[PDB]
């Protein structure tokens, strides 16, 4: 905007206080970027933005990189606007960090539109109505714990259960059946596994590295190199990258915020770093206001949906300290990937039982369905518990009016795993979309009584009912041979 | 046969039982570990100032 | 103050061209400091202690603590563009909010402001955020019962106009369309509700004004919503807003029902726009003045005598105990500072009773004060009922029994438990949860099939009143259950069981 | 507290009178001490409350104390916050005290109202010279009975009922006994659920105590004894019982 | 009583009586334990003395330290 | 603390002989520097210490090193506050010390003296090739005898001792006469115990855990081994003992 | 011991050296890997490195976060 040349007067660790002229001064969460320059003789320049001021022309920033060599005196800049993050059909399939320039080294990003990152809420005449569930395309996601479009989502499992292939799903599903497209949005992510999930991706079809801005993914990546101020904000920059592109093209965008646990983190670490009084148990006093602030732009607008699917890391396993508290205060729907699943092979690893959603109620979701999953979380109720009880008197011992519910629960346990269309590159399976309706269908003729004589592995690994049935005339066909 | 039912259900109320404790005592577990930390937070930062 | 708030360069030089010169500025303030949405702003000496002062880009603030020099507000709005330098003008009213009968409809964003977008409303001013809370001889025992719609809470835990009673929960399970229930039954009889979400995503009120919008309870309601993206200044002053505006109506001598919804988030904006100021907190790092907060804004509910005009405001606030434990320090206090609790126990919503009261724990200190003459003997048989029955499925009478229940009392206990369970946001009337409680007590129906006794009495009150309007009339006149009532409605059940067996 | 109490000690001195005065919310008086010093600029103290809270509710306690021409017995319902002891609001209390009375949540829960707690409920006066030996013997022996079951729930957690041997299986059935008998429906009670209220004298619940710990009541079930007034009406209301079966 | 001095401070007094009053009673009772006298202090809710130096203390504005108990 | 060490590095840096420090209660060395910090302008640190607590705590415990010029044992008496083992005060200090003992208050509630926890109680010197083979065995089967007493004590005291296997229960029996075995009569313990005190060297203990855990003694009572000095003065006692039970 | 730097930082080492031993020990194995050779740096005593931070940052007046520990 202008030449607001201030100096920057006290540099204490990442946060550096800078001076500015007693005409203007830049507002709160107005970036800022110092010439700085670097110990090797290049003048690099580590952007900030102004966390709070202090009152005699001196506004507290928080650097979005490394402080080591910011004398005092370094001309700072003031940008006039929030950090402009380049938005646009071009940031689609490259990777980010917060200040938005492209770290993997592939090239420049267009910068021709930019949208700020502390744009505010909608409004309540731009919110939607109706509480629209979201075909994701996992068989498990759309029985039993439906996801709500412009709603929250939570992926309790932590990595090595498979939330990769799961969310690597998800992606290639929004584009492949939605319109719209999907935004990686990892906060504070481990670089090894960024670069995980990035070469999984290439390999995967879901962004390519010969076709870019023809992908399916804006990779957000603030990486926990960099300082709290800046993996804080990789999380409202993967918002913003996704909010232009919900109020831009109308399409249903999906969120993939890494775990939000660290988004808290960061907010404890730079406020700690500010000096601002820590609240409960050692988290930022602003938490309830910052993470909602982060959490509430995830919101179907009149325009279209920007439904989130964000994990959540609950420290020492409790839902009661504030962090879990208050994230679980916005999520719409809690699925958890279940390892001991994982390891059995019933990929997708989210456990059937555990996952919950506020969703599954019937006047959202429809009576039949609201029926079937009651009635399917009961059955498989019952297996969880005739485990014990199946080892010590068998499958024939116990009744038989529950040996047709375990056959059933065995049914719907192999039912529920899909193959995907990214696990394609491991085992070979094609991957089948199932939608709604289908696998509604299929689960009233699984547990209504009618597919009591197909195999059970005739269900594992399966599609749609009718392709099950396939899969098990096949094997009638074999069982000759 | 009586009497390893007998144990078997003394044993089922006895698991039953221990699941509500572990349950309670978890819950009272973290309100002890949050209030001992934020505790030991206030003691430092009123400490740090001491105008 | 070695750093103290006025010593800016700028500021000093004011005061450094005339040191005992020419009189001072009277209502003109540069605002300086402008962080943690408390711009502490110069001059400004005819502020009075609460003035609600006004900034440049047009942002509104409370002058709660003014220092020796700088006069240390609380703007309401976000301090984002307001600009160190900026020119304040004090606005010489004290924290007063535009209130009129034109709100009943709207959905106010906390400030008197309608963020609906559908016109901006008109008043005449009138009304204070640090009212004068009702005295102590202005206060009237609680006796109009309150038709909270739901069987559960207007049997044992009733509620009464002018008679606070939080709806203590946990996260995810009620409360809200419980909430929304209690305001939705309110049609008929004349009540001007105050939803006032303090905090909730914008999507959750926006679901419940569009539930409102349809179902018709608009013509009277008034919600006064602030997101969770709000600066927590404006959570604070949500509900100080909403009780300040169904004090109009109060005062007017008109009954009114305000429903804080996350009054724990009330409380949890106030930390956070108290541990920035860094003033000292206390347990759960609360500043301590939260039983203050609340005390201000609850007390300020309670039905008025006839010498101030018989009007009413039941306060009906929601405390959410996120950390699954009652005894935590916000819930504890609003405990302590409201007039009774209706416990909402997670596990029980998530067994399948849909509004999650449990008997036991869920009391009502104005008691049977409150309920109609009608059906205080009904529900207390049904309360005994429900004694038998917490006992019997609490304790022995595993084993078959020497009692030997499920023939005698665990049967129609378990009736009584899976009779009150409602739809979602499906009102009952005053009679026809008369009958519903009647039916179960007094052993009308036992051995019927325990999974669908909603799914007869549906039929019950669908056939109940087209066949007999004279019940709907001795309840909605006498408003007594009278003994010639129970005959005709034994005549009348007796009809339904007839068509239910064919 | 310091007006109403002037005003109480005013009667005390001058009238010489034993009159009362049932201060409310102790607890109340100290938060909003800790508001006052938070703002008056004193430095904070333990958990939240000013420096000064072991000498301001002094000031409130110690000018309650009967003097050699009035006596005034105040009643000050101090309020534990988020229901532990440990806390000091009301620490600094329980040593100005003399007849502490713990309402503790747990037995409200159980639904046995007055919750006073007998074990933390105590008093200087449970001394052989005030009280005689007979009710003296027999408040230690309902203690130690109360002690006892307090103890052995332990037990009564994640094992059942049953493992006890017949010695801590009766004083487990008299302790049950007990801690319902302890339950009265007060005269002021009457609004919120239940019987009208039963005043109790000393005198008369010694002798619901001696029949209960004399082993001459094992006949009557639990529910028989809880919120009823004397003995007698204890066996009447177990008569009426097991008529109405 | 003809051998048994008792130094009592009221809850009442300023706290620094508190915290004197446990020092005043050593004294008086050194006193006799230099005139070879075999005494006996008994301190009463000696953790009143500590609160009662922990009320001046803060109330001095020095720095304190666990449970918001001073220093020393 | 800083003069006692002044004087042993006097005698290790000169006078060249090997000197045995015994420094009491050095967590006041860390409580005195909290109560000076706190005024000196310091900011408070964790629970209520000193901000370089493991500065000062090195300070003092680094210049107790053998320097070839002797060797300066020491051993530390440090005082974890109120048995809080995760303190910064023997937090700091368990870096430093080489033969840790952590003794308990639990196993002293029971009267086992000196309270020594078998288990915590751990040393570096117990590796084989420097403690001796027979030796480390010893100790090992010893600790983990303790190490299964101290996991059956939930089963134990809820569900009764008989609910457990029957060789468990001779594992039982044995942690029993072993944790008890352990106890020693000090000769400045005998006013607390009215007992005189038996000084009993390291082969005569291997000698007797050896005839304890090996099976072939299980029959003695379990009062026979507690405060006794040596596996024979334990035989002696269960003598005594069957002749007063009749007697 | 052919191959092992093993980078010592003793007790009564200043805070900012046992600040400052992992990086230093990152620093020379980063030149390791630089130049093609595949390298081990195995810590010690994080908590006791986060340990010397928290005592240079507190001298330093900088504002601690949970457990004391700073900022960052
Ligand atoms: N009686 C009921 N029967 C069936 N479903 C219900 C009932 N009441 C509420 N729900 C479901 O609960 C959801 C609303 O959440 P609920 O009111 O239970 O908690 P909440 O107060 O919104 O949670 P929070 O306190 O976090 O805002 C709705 O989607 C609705 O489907």
């Amino acid at each position: 905007e202008k030449k607001n040349l201030g100096r920057i007067a006290q540099i204490i660790g990442p946060v550096l206080d800078v001076a500015f002229p007693p005409g203007k001064m830049p507002n709160i969460y107005n970036a800022l970027i110092v010439k700085g320059r670097d110990t090797a003789g290049q003048p690099m320049n580590v952007t900030c933005e102004v966390q709070q001021l202090l009152g005699n022309n001196r506004v507290r920033a928080v650097a979005m990189s490394a402080t080591d060599g910011l004398t005092r005196g370094m001309e700072v800049i003031d940008t006039g606007a929030p950090l402009s993050v380049p938005v646009g059909g071009a940031t689609l399939g490259r990777i980010f960090n917060v200040l938005g320039e492209p770290v993997d080294n592939l090239g420049p990003v267009d910068t021709r539109t930019t949208s700020p990152i502390h744009r505010s809420a909608p409004a309540f005449t731009q919110l939607d109505t109706k509480l629209s569930i979201f075909e994701t395309g996992i068989k498990v996601v759309d029985l039993l714990a439906p996801y709500r479009r412009g709603g929250k989502i939570g992926l309790f499992g932590g990595a090595g259960v498979g939330k990769t292939v799961l969310i690597m799903e998800l992606i290639n599903n929004i584009a492949k059946a939605h319109g719209g497209v999907s935004v990686f949005g990892g906060v504070g992510e481990r670089t090894r596994e960024g670069n995980d999930l990035y070469m999984e991706m290439k390999e995967s079809g879901v962004i390519n590295e010969q076709n870019i801005a023809e992908s399916k993914v804006a990779l957000v990546y603030g990486q926990m190199n960099e300082p709290p101020g800046a993996r804080m904000r990789v999380g409202l920059t993967a918002l913003t990258m996704a909010e232009y592109f919900r109020d831009v093209n109308e399409q249903d965008v999906l969120l993939f915020i890494d775990n939000i646990f660290r988004f808290v983190q960061a907010g404890s670490e730079v406020s700690a770093l500010l000096g601002r009084m820590p609240s409960a148990v050692g988290y930022q006093p602003t938490l309830s206001t910052e993470m909602g602030s982060l959490q509430e732009r995830i919101t179907s607008t009149k325009e279209g949906s920007i439904t989130s699917i964000q994990a959540v890391y609950v420290p020492a396993d409790d839902l009661t300290d504030p962090a879990p508290a208050t994230t679980f205060a916005h999520l719409d729907a809690t699925t958890v990937l279940s390892r001991g699943l994982a390891a059995k092979g019933i990929y997708p690893a989210v456990d059937p039982l555990d996952s919950t959603s506020t969703m599954l109620q019937p006047r959202i979701v429809g009576e039949e369905h609201y029926e079937i999953a009651q009635r399917v979380k009961e059955t498989l109720q019952r297996y969880k518990e005739l485990q014990d009880i199946i080892a010590i008197l068998g499958l024939d011992e116990l009744s038989e009016e529950d040996r047709l519910t375990v056959a059933r629960a065995r049914k719907i346990e192999r039912f529920l795993s899909q193959p995907f269309f990214v696990a394609e590159v491991f085992t070979g399976s094609p991957g089948k979309y199932v939608g709604l309706a289908e696998t509604i269908r299929g689960f009233q003729l699984i547990l209504s009584g009618e597919l009591d004589s197909l195999p059970e592995q005739a269900f594992y690994l399966v599609g749609n009912i009718d392709e099950a049935t396939a899969k098990a005339m096949n094997l009638e066909m074999e069982s000759k041979l | 046969a009586s009497e390893l039912a007998a144990r078997m259900t003394a044993m089922s109320n006895a698991t039953d039982n221990a699941n509500e404790l572990k349950k309670t005592l978890s819950i009272n577990y973290n309100r002890a570990r949050q209030a001992k930390i934020t505790g030991e937070i206030l003691e430092i930062v009123a400490g740090a100032n001491a105008c | 103050a070695t750093i103290r708030a006025d010593e800016i360069s700028k500021i000093i030089r004011e005061r450094i061209e005339g040191y005992n010169r020419e009189v001072k500025v009277v209502n003109t303030g540069t605002v300086l400091q402008v962080g943690d949405g408390i711009a502490r702003i110069h001059g400004l000496d005819e502020v009075m202690a609460g003035e609600l002062v006004e900034f440049e880009e047009g942002t509104i603030g409370i002058a709660l603590n003014l220092e020796s020099n700088n006069v240390g507000v609380v703007l309401m709005g976000d301090g984002l563009m307001i600009q160190e330098g900026s020119s304040v003008k004090a606005t010489g009213r004290i924290a007063q909010i535009p209130v009129s009968e034109a709100y009943l409809g709207r959905v106010i964003n906390a400030l008197a402001k309608p963020i609906d977008g559908r016109g901006e409303i008109t008043a005449s001013e009138s009304r204070l955020i640090e009212s004068p809370a009702p005295g102590i001889m202005s206060r009237r025992s609680v006796y109009e019962p309150l038709q909270t719609g739901l069987i559960a809470i207007d049997a044992m835990i009733p509620v009464g106009r002018g008679q606070r009673e939080l709806i203590i929960g946990d996260r995810q399970t009620g409360k809200t369309a419980v909430a929304t229930d209690t305001i939705l039954n309110q049609q008929g009889q004349n009540v001007i509700c105050v939803y006032v979400a303090i905090g909730q995503k914008a999507s959750s009120v926006a679901q419940v004004v569009t539930n409102f919008q349809e179902r018709g309870a608009m013509e009277y309601t008034i919600v006064v919503a602030e997101t969770a993206d709000s600066p927590a200044t404006l959570q604070y002053l949500a509900p100080y807003t909403g009780a300040a505006l169904a004090e109009y109506f109060m005062y007017r001598e008109r009954h009114t029902l305000i429903i804080y919804d996350d009054l724990s988030k009330q409380a949890q904006a106030y930390r956070q726009m108290s541990l920035l100021l860094r003033r000292p907190p206390g347990r759960e790092a609360y500043p301590g003045d939260v039983f203050y907060l609340h005390s201000r804004l609850l007390e300020r509910a309670a039905k008025l005598s006839s010498l101030l005009g018989e009007g009413s405001m039941t306060a009906l606030p929601i405390v959410e105990t996120q950390a699954g434990d009652v005894s935590a320090y916000i819930p504890t206090n609003v405990i302590s500072i409201t007039d009774g609790q209706i416990f909402l126990s997670a596990d029980l919503f998530n067994a399948g009773i849909r509004p999650a009261i449990n008997v036991g724990i869920s009391v009502s200190r104005v008691g049977s004060a409150a309920q109609i003459k009608a059906m205080k003997k009904v529900a207390g048989k049904l309360k005994l009922e429900l004694a038998q029955f917490a006992e019997l499925e609490a304790f022995a009478q595993f084993a078959s029994d020497l009692d030997k229940a499920t023939q005698n009392q665990l049967a129609r206990g378990q009736r009584l438990r899976e009779l009150l369970k409602q739809p979602q946001s499906a009102p009952l009337t005053v009679e026809e949860q008369v009958m519903t409680i009647y039916t179960g007590t007094n052993g009308y129906l036992d051995s019927l099939e325990l999974d669908q006794v909603r799914k007869y009495l549906v039929e019950l009150r669908t056939y109940v009143k087209t066949n007999k309007p004279e019940f709907q009339e001795i309840i909605s006149s006498t408003k007594t259950f009278t003994e010639e009532a129970e005959a005709l409605l034994k005549e009348a059940i007796q009809e339904q069981m007839e068509r239910f067996l064919l």
